[PDB]
């Protein structure tokens, strides 16, 4: 196969990349993932807050 | 069986190591008799003491690859071996094939004793100031024993058997592949002895170290036309090394080179191997 | 035929590019190979072989360079003197430039793993003594006395029948790899200071000489590795060869 | 219990009571050439007793300021014994070796020798001092015979490579406080399976004093060094009348 | 197939080489093997030495 | 279309390159072949056919070159004379240049295998004698007398009904292949010296002539091979043809 | 297929030739055969001669 | 700009630079420039014997 040496190998992007050489960083970018996690930036709070209840009672 | 007299081991085998070896955990130790810190360098074997036998270590899983240290990746890089100029003045040059003319590739290849490889040659050609002029050129490889061209329009330029390339100056650079072509099983960069028999004297003292298994003939270029071209030409030759196998490593040279054929050095300024300092106690 | 386009990167000569080229000799066959002993498959097999370290690289030893391989140890009147000190950078100039490891690290840039330094006593048989060999992680300078230097990693050596001891220099660094250390900004990649101290005195009886020598050998451990090949600067070509 | 050793081959026997271990160069035993690598068609000759034995060369004198000595192989054995005759009446030879160096001193001396076997030891000159002469070594320097020659600039080994990394070759130490001998077993290493013995020299043996010999006045100031060697699996082919060189 | 004529045929390197011509020395280098043998350079000694025991007893 | 790039090696004309070219005649058909005897599939079928060797290539035989194919043997008064000697190099100039093997080796560089030399007696019927044909491996010059030359490979020939003997020259060399030997450095690839001696005298009765001749034929054995094709130097073109 | 028109069709050479056009003489040379027959040039003799026996008895 | 034309035996030959034989209605011909890579063609076995 190819000696896999890229920047994104642990958690990677989609499997449509094209390559003709033996090193994996020569490959194209391809199309990207649609994965996202918002709640570790918009809700970094220990005790969970519900939208219905008062948050400070 | 009328005569009871007539009827009448490798050390270590290789294995693959993709990554560097891990480090296992350890603790302290108090005991008598067993000692890994004491060695004996007199036997010519190197020491086998690891990290865990001297201090206490944790567990470390490393994934450092050893790919860049292979001999294939160390040598497969094109390096300069020749500069050939046509100011010689008759539109052709005959250059004897000797790959020891530039010190940066000579130091790497002299690290091993015997080598066996296939090459790949590339010719980059322009004027002596980098200028470009449309011009037709011909390269011809002449094996040892073949007749050589003596003029710009000799009969040797018909190339009925010889491999040859025709290429222009405005084109991309030419590339060829050359197989392993020695009469012996491997090239050697050191040959302790004389090639011929008979008496060795002071007239034949320059024969020492010339092995005919490395002399590969000559190399000839010319401008194609039968007249005198009005431009100065300069050729640069680059050689890659593929499918490498090597044997019997050697110490590396620390003195600057003097000639292409012998390991002679300058006898007055013997260069010390390390850069000197003032005191032994102060770095 | 088939429609194509040429992309950028056309007609360039890349020296480290790997491709397929046309041959010049059709049907050629090489000489069949024979078994020759001592085949090298990887450059890390050479880096585990110990070579001699040039500790005593003084300015007065440039005209008699056979003395730079041995550094002396004599009878002291006081206690706790230090005999030698040097940096543990295999890539920086200094004592490590004389090794087969120090010359092979110059062809690369980044290295990792642990080292080892083997000392060998070469005195008489009746002589004795004890030495302390310490390795100090960076942050401090060379220690002024023995009671500062014993805080780092250290091994106490005893002369006797076994005349060799190995101080292993363990890999303690913040980054996974280390570049070649130098004065300026690249001293951030420094690795420490190795000193050596008199644990006791060097005791000799009557009739045996009072001055002995110690040779020092250096090698690499099994988890050693390198990357990012470059050229060395130890060799040069100013004048044309031949 | 491994400090004593005994080597016997032929009609000779070497014994030692303070000895280090045995070094096999590159971990290969010497052996006869198999049929898959052979190119000569004539049937080879194997004397197998009269050439597989210990031969003792001359004895050098270790002073307090010595430089070092070297011997070229198998030029040292080409004029002695029946091995000196089979190498004169043939065209091709092939053999391994087994080098044994003895040097003994008492418990009040000190010093260290570095023995090493170096293949394809090509000597050089100092190029006329200033470096502009294309000098060449004479025939008496490159092939000294069974006497051996001394070194001039031992820091560069008279070949431009430093002494400091000579231990990458197979090697041993003779430290005067522990042992008194060193022994290496060398197989046959060349690009061709057979070669001439009068025009090619395979390896060189180097004995270089790293730590100088020192003693107090009154002791035995005569320290000798004696080299003893033995071919292992010698074969010969291509018979022709006697030509010495 | 191809008339196999390379430099490394007896003990060779990995099987990812690309070639379009009929001679095998025209082929690429490919990726290399990870095989190595250290002990014939670091331990060329007849009697085996263990790391625990004294080596000279 | 498909993205591509042009690599180095573009637009070069390599003379030994093998590729596919465009045709000029679509739908053309050749003349059907008939069976013609004597088809050559390989150039080694010619090298096993014996041709005449030119042993007697003297400077006085340049105006009467029909005598260079036969060399004489006469009645001697002394014993142990030599009659001829030459080198056994098939590629070097000399007696081997007149053979179909010597002209086919010039189109190559390296050769291997064994040879053979066939001698044929062409005297009278009543004449007799014995000859010794010896081949000496390199290292020595031509032997001065018979008792030196009999140490190499040798065959004793007897005249009679069977008038042909074959001295085979076996392949004894250090390398697998041999280049073309020459004065200089390439005499390292020399292969030996072939001489021929009087074992007994050449005895003839009364009425039959006292001088006979011997022709010599040369060929190659079955394990002969060649490689690395080049051009010959025996032909030239100084003036333009026609 | 292709309208086969070459120089060597009755007794031919190896089957590794490459061609992109419709005429077979446009194809490459390829690698050659290893076949040879020496005895119709070195032994063109009616009665068989053995190497052991005398040939003229 | 250059033009090559192969004339079989029996065919008329051009006698001038602008003759009617240069129309190449049947004859195989190549048009190629000087700055280009060199032209290449393939010729089959065409003898009556
Ligand atoms: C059209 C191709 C022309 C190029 C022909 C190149 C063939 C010659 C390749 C020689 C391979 C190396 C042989 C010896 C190398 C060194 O010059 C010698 N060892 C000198 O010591």
């Amino acid at each position: 196969h190819e000696n896999s040496n890229s920047a994104s190998e642990g958690s990677t992007i989609n499997y449509t990349t094209i390559n003709y050489y033996k090193d994996a960083y020569a490959a194209s970018a391809g199309r990207q993932d649609m994965s996202q996690d918002p709640k570790k930036f918009t809700d970094p709070v220990m005790d969970v807050i519900h939208e219905m209840a008062p948050p400070l009672k | 069986d009328p005569i009871a007299d007539m009827i009448d081991r490798s050390l270590t085998a290789l294995q693959v190591l993709p990554t560097a070896a891990n480090t296992e955990a350890s603790s302290h130790r108090l005991g008598t008799g067993v000692v890994p810190a004491l060695q004996a360098a007199e036997t010519g074997a190197s020491s086998n003491a690891s990290d865990k036998n001297l201090i206490e270590t944790r567990c470390v899983l490393n994934h450092h690859s050893t790919q860049e240290t292979a001999i294939g990746n160390f040598f497969s890089r094109a390096g300069l071996v020749s500069i050939i100029t046509m100011p010689n003045t008759d539109g052709y040059v005959n250059w004897d094939i000797d790959l020891m003319g530039y010190a940066q590739l000579r130091r790497k290849c002299e690290l091993f004793t015997y080598m066996r490889f296939d090459a790949e040659f590339t010719f980059v050609v322009a004027k002596p100031n980098g200028v470009l002029v449309p011009q037709l050129l011909q390269y011809m490889y002449v094996p040892p024993g073949a007749p050589k061209p003596t003029s710009r329009d000799s009969f040797a330029w018909q190339t009925a058997t010889n491999p040859s390339v025709f290429v222009k100056m405005t084109d991309p650079p030419a590339q060829v592949s050359v197989p392993f072509m020695s009469p012996a099983s491997a090239y050697q960069w050191f040959y302790d002895g004389y090639p011929t028999f008979g008496e060795h004297l002071q007239a034949n003292d320059l024969d020492y170290g010339q092995c005919p298994n490395n002399m590969m003939g000559t190399f000839s270029i010319r401008t194609v036309g039968t007249e005198k071209s009005p431009h100065s030409i300069t050729l640069r030759v680059y050689m890659r090394i593929k499918h490498v196998r090597a044997w019997i490593p050697r110490p590396l040279r620390n003195q600057p080179y003097l000639f292409k054929t012998n390991p002679n050095y300058k006898g007055n300024d013997i260069k010390c191997t390390s850069t000197s300092r003032d005191k032994i106690t102060t770095l | 035929g088939i429609p194509t386009e040429l992309k950028p990167g056309t007609n360039q000569f890349l020296t480290t590019d790997d491709g397929v080229s046309a041959p010049i000799l059709p049907g050629f066959h090489p000489t069949p190979p024979i078994h020759i002993p001592g085949e090298v498959h990887n450059l890390l097999e050479i880096c585990r072989v110990e070579t001699i370290l040039e500790v005593n690289n003084l300015k007065t030893n440039e005209t008699t360079p056979m003395q730079r391989l041995c550094f002396p140890v004599s009878v002291q009147s006081k206690t706790g003197e230090l005999c030698a000190a040097f940096r543990a950078d295999p890539g920086r100039d200094g004592p490590w430039q004389s090794t087969i490891l120090g010359q092979l690290c110059r062809y690369y840039t980044q290295w990792s793993g642990s080292l080892e330094v083997t000392f060998m006593f070469a005195g008489s048989f009746m002589a004795t003594g004890k030495m302390l060999i310490a390795y100090t992680p960076p942050g401090g300078n060379v220690p002024a006395d023995r009671i500062t230097a014993m805080l780092g990693t250290h091994v106490i050596w005893d002369f006797g029948l076994q005349s060799s001891v190995t101080l292993v220099v363990p890999w303690i660094s913040n980054t996974h790899y280390r570049a070649h250390a130098r004065a300026g900004y690249f001293d951030y990649y420094t690795t420490g200071i190795i000193t050596i101290w008199y644990q006791t005195n060097y005791v000799v009886p009557i009739g045996a000489p009072t001055t002995a020598y110690i040779v020092a050998l250096a090698a690499a451990q099994d988890n050693f590795t390198m990357k990012l090949c470059k050229d060395t600067e130890d060799i040069e070509q100013t004048a044309n060869i031949q | 219990s491994d400090r004593v050793a005994q080597l016997t081959i032929g009609n000779s026997t070497i014994t030692t009571q303070e000895a280090a271990n045995i070094v096999i160069a590159y971990g290969e035993w010497p052996e006869y050439c198999p049929d898959t690598d052979a190119t000569a068609v004539d049937k080879p000759t194997r004397p197998d007793v009269s050439v597989n034995r210990f031969f003792t060369l001359d004895t050098k004198s270790w002073a307090k300021d010595s430089k070092g000595w070297y011997w070229k192989f198998p030029d040292v054995l080409t004029e002695v014994g029946v091995f000196g005759q089979n190498a004169q009446f043939h065209y091709l030879y092939r053999s391994g070796f087994c080098v044994h160096v003895q040097c003994n001193a008492s418990k009040f001396h000190q010093g260290a020798l570095l023995v090493a076997v170096l293949p394809e030891y090509v000597l050089g000159t100092i190029a006329g001092g200033t470096g502009n002469e294309n000098s060449h070594p004479p025939y008496a320097t490159t092939q000294p015979g069974q006497v051996g020659a001394v070194l001039t600039h031992p820091y560069v080994l008279d070949a431009g490579i430093p002494l400091s990394q000579l231990t990458v070759c197979p090697h041993q130490w003779i430290n005067l406080r522990t042992n008194n001998c060193a022994t290496i077993i060398v197989p046959y290493m060349n690009t061709v399976p057979f070669d001439s013995a009068l025009n090619h020299c395979n390896f060189g043996l180097l004995v270089i004093p790293v730590v100088p010999l020192d003693f107090n006045a009154g002791a035995t100031s005569e320290i000798p060094i004696t080299v003893t060697i033995a071919p292992m699996c010698a074969e010969f082919a291509g018979l022709r009348q006697a030509v010495k060189q």
